[PDB]
RNA sequence: GAAUCAUCGAAUCUUUGAACGCACUGCGCCUUAAGGCAUGCCUGUUUGAGUGUCAU
RNA sequence: AGAGCAUAGCUGUUGGGACCCGAAAGAUGGUGAGAACCAUCUAGUAGCUGGUUC
RNA sequence: AUUGGAUAUGCCAUAUAAAGCGCUUUCGAAGAGUCGAGUUGUUUGCAGCUCUAAAUGGGUGGUAUCAUCUAA
RNA sequence: UUGACCUCAAAUCAGGUAGGACUACGCGCUGAACAAUAAGCGCAGGAAAAGAAAAUAACCAUGAUUCCCUCAGUAACGGAGUGAAGCGGGAAAAGCUCAAAUUUGAAAUCUGGCAACAUUUCUUUUGUUGUCCGAGUUGUAAUUUCAA
């Protein structure tokens, strides 16, 4: 084993930004939230928005 | 404010300027008490056995075999030109006076 | 591994231990006292030059800067004079009003003449006249040491003052 | 012979703690000097403004301006740079005067005699 | 100032006066030893343009090296092995025969208090001077090694640089 | 004031080894058991010599 | 009336010890007494041999 | 307990001094067995050997005169 | 005879310094097989080396060094292979000291001894002042380094 294999991969800033957009948005689903393995039974809402 | 702006363009309008002399262009002038001293020392000193030789050549013309020796001693050419004009300058000095 | 670090631990001696690592740590300002007094600690050089209303840098900065919220001919040049530029926050104007009080207190720049030059330039002038400074210059045996007419000059105006 | 990168985060760091360390030393100052505005000096470039080294003497004439107290309040001088047009003299002695527009120097000790 | 016709002098290398004078000197330099200290520059010129100073803890040093690397960085090794508390400043060229070049060291005491209260010499006292002419730190020794400005005038390239995202 | 403890600025640190009085423990020298006694080089000090050059 | 650029995976291919293993080179520097012995360059090699995992 | 750079405030300060910027009917020194030429190797550099310079000279470039630089 | 100077000496005279070890990373002198490599030899430091242009360029010009990215696997060499550099973008930026011109109305310079006075990471370290001797005019200071 060698020191410099490939640790660190490259990608495409847009495709970060269309991951972290499509992951948020997944947030506000509670399905989504449910088959994930949080235990938002009782939340009164999604999206949770509290006081500043 | 304070601030470059390190992008492109700053205005195609151009206008030369006149720029004097930088003291190091001013090198190989020769100075009045430099050429006082270097005819001293060429006096004090001798001559080398080639020089000696270029000016026995010249007294007795053969300026081409003088120029030939000079030549082959120095190297270029125009090391051999101004010695010829430096030992004929001795010649002419010296026979002015013996 | 190595035949020293091996001889080290076999020794019942301690480690010379030193606690040195603490990142994120940014360092103490000294030097100014105003800007230490302002100074966040946990905010970076950039943050902390910005509030302070100061430059840090004259020249333009190599990469994009933090955006925190969605904002919504040579003869005028060569004469013209900028009359200085506002102070935008407090800090500068205190670090402004603090040079200008000390200048005024270290404003002295006119120096009285010493026994030895009140008598020279003394001498100078009861013989000379008070106008004719060259003439003054030009004696040689009450201007011994031969000073100028500027300095000649210079020392009557100290004189005066 | 492979050379790693691996100290890349490390390095930024260690860089950036310079510029702070840099900065307590020289609290109210910049921690750069001011460089002057040149053009680089080919074809392919030269309608490009970029960064130089120092201002040139005859700048810092113009601008008001002595070489021996220019390094004293930031300004680097470049004496082998000149100026061969009027434009760039023009350019570089108004980034020299918005820099004195903008510079608060703080007074020094002098030391007076009592005597003459 | 005399020192301008001493080195106006001393480019007419074989004129009459310092044909003679070089032959005079080479037969006394071979009678003394290889390495033998030089109560005087025989170049006062020379030596002071290089950095000598009349003064305490300058030293300078003549040596013979056989003619047929570098013989100027030959003699400063050998003679800063020979005095090995002090520090080589420079060399020059003094005289040569069919056998031998004859060249003087200027050497400088590192701790003697002249050269250390000296500003101008203050540099040569730090460790980082120790054996220049052994790293080639001299004016020959940059000049051997091809250390100039210009077009005139590897590592980095046999190694194969992998950055972290590539 | 315990410590097979920690810290640590003071003392001690056998014979060797660059290893240094000569061999390599003997064999020595000088001075007052102790102090010492390696080599090269640099600055100075002191004592000398020279048919060296000069002055009286 | 442009179709490319970037990343990832796959496959092929060319280099690096390059699927593993198997013959002594040679050279440099030493040890002991021509020859012998030791350590590194050096993963210098096998047109091949043997093996190569649900 | 050690020390950094400053600040403030006393006491001294050998200033008959020392600097920057104006001006010129006055001056302006610049590194040699080195550069270089020829010939042998190592790798244009370096070195040996034979010879050996110049003062608006010398180096290096674009001209194929101009530009740039000021080595030992 | 004595003295000045020079030279050669000597001294268990006083005060200093060098060696050896470690060398991952410096820099040198070398040097095979197959790489300007290994090995050999020499010399350092916390970095080393380099460094304020006898540098580029041919532009509207740049401006010490070092390092990174790019130039570029390009030009060039020699088809293969070897393989840069100027520009450009970054990190960091800091500039200077002498030789060569008479202080000549004043060797203005420096080491050492001795004696006091301080001072300390420190009774262990550093100086200051005074005096004498020495160095130095075959040149030690101030002044100048071409940017002038």
């Amino acid at each position: 084993t060698k020191t410099w294999r490939k640790w660190h991969v490259k990608v495409n800033q847009n495709e970060k930004r269309y991951a972290i957009a499509s992951a948020v948005a997944a947030s506000g689903v509670p399905s989504l939230l449910l088959a994930r393995g949080h235990r938002i039974e009782e939340i009164p809402e999604v999206p949770l928005v509290v006081d500043d | 404010a304070p601030g470059l702006v390190v992008g492109l363009n700053k205005g195609k309008t151009l206008t030369k300027r006149q720029l004097p002399e930088r003291p190091s262009r001013r090198k190989g002038h020769l100075s009045k008490r430099t050429a006082f001293v270097r005819s001293i020392v060429r006096e004090v000193a001798g001559f080398a056995p080639y020089e000696r030789r270029v000016m026995e050549l010249i007294r007795n013309s053969q300026d081409k075999r003088a120029r030939k020796l000079a030549k082959k001693r120095l190297g270029t050419l125009k090391r051999a030109k101004g010695k010829i004009e430096e030992l004929t300058s001795v010649i002419q000095s010296s026979r002015l006076a013996h | 591994a190595n035949p020293r670090q091996r001889n080290k631990q076999r020794s019942g001696k301690p480690r010379l231990t030193r606690r040195n690592a603490n990142k994120k740590a940014k360092a103490k300002i000294y030097g100014n006292f105003v800007i230490q007094q302002n100074w966040d600690k946990h905010a970076t050089l950039r943050q902390n030059y910005a509030r302070l209303g100061l430059l840090a840098t004259p020249n333009y900065v190599t990469g994009g800067v933090e955006k925190l919220y969605p904002d919504p001919t040579l003869d005028d040049v060569l004469d013209k004079e900028i009359s200085i530029a506002p102070a935008k926050t407090e800090v500068v104007r205190q670090l402004e009003e603090e040079a200008v009080k000390k200048a005024a207190r270290q404003s002295n720049k006119m120096l009285p003449l010493s026994a030895f030059e009140h008598a020279y330039i003394q001498r100078l002038i009861n013989k000379y006249g008070t106008e004719d400074f060259e003439s003054m210059a030009k004696d040689v045996k009450l201007n011994s040491k031969l000073f100028n007419g500027s300095k000649l000059k210079n020392l009557y105006i100290r004189m005066k003052a | 012979y492979v050379k790693t990168w691996f100290n890349q985060p490390g390095r930024k760091l260690r860089r950036r703690q310079a510029r702070q360390t840099k900065a307590a030393k020289i609290a109210p100052r910049p921690v750069e000097a001011i460089r002057p505005a040149v053009k680089p000096p080919t074809i392919r470039y030269n309608m490009k403004v970029r960064a130089g080294r120092g201002f040139t003497l005859e700048e810092l004439k113009a601008a008001g301006v002595s070489r021996r107290v220019a390094s004293t309040i930031g300004i680097p001088v470049d004496h082998r740079r000149r100026n061969r047009s009027e434009e760039s003299l023009q350019r570089n002695v108004e980034r020299i005067k918005v820099y004195l527009a903008h510079l608060i120097v703080f007074p020094r000790k002098a030391g007076q005699p009592k005597k003459g | 100032g005399a020192y301008k016709y001493l080195e106006e002098l001393a480019k007419k290398k074989q004129s009459d006066v310092n044909l003679f004078l070089s032959r005079v000197r080479a037969w006394e330099y071979r009678q003394m030893n290889v390495i033998h200290r030089a109560s005087r520059p025989s170049r006062p010129d020379k030596a002071r343009r290089l950095g000598y100073k009349a003064k305490q803890g300058y030293v300078i040093y003549r040596i013979r090296v056989r003619r047929g690397r570098s013989a100027r960085c030959t003699a400063e090794e050998r003679v800063g092995r020979y005095c090995s508390n002090l520090r080589v400043l420079n060399s020059y060229w003094v005289n040569q025969d069919a056998t031998y070049k004859f060249f003087e060291v200027i050497l400088v005491d590192p701790s003697h208090k002249a050269i250390r209260r000296d500003p101008r010499i203050n540099w040569i006292v730090n460790p980082v001077h120790k054996h220049r002419e052994s790293r080639g730190l001299t004016s020959i020794g940059k000049k051997s090694r091809g250390i100039g400005k210009g077009h005139r005038f590897w590592l980095r390239h046999n190694t194969l640089s992998l950055r972290r995202y590539r």
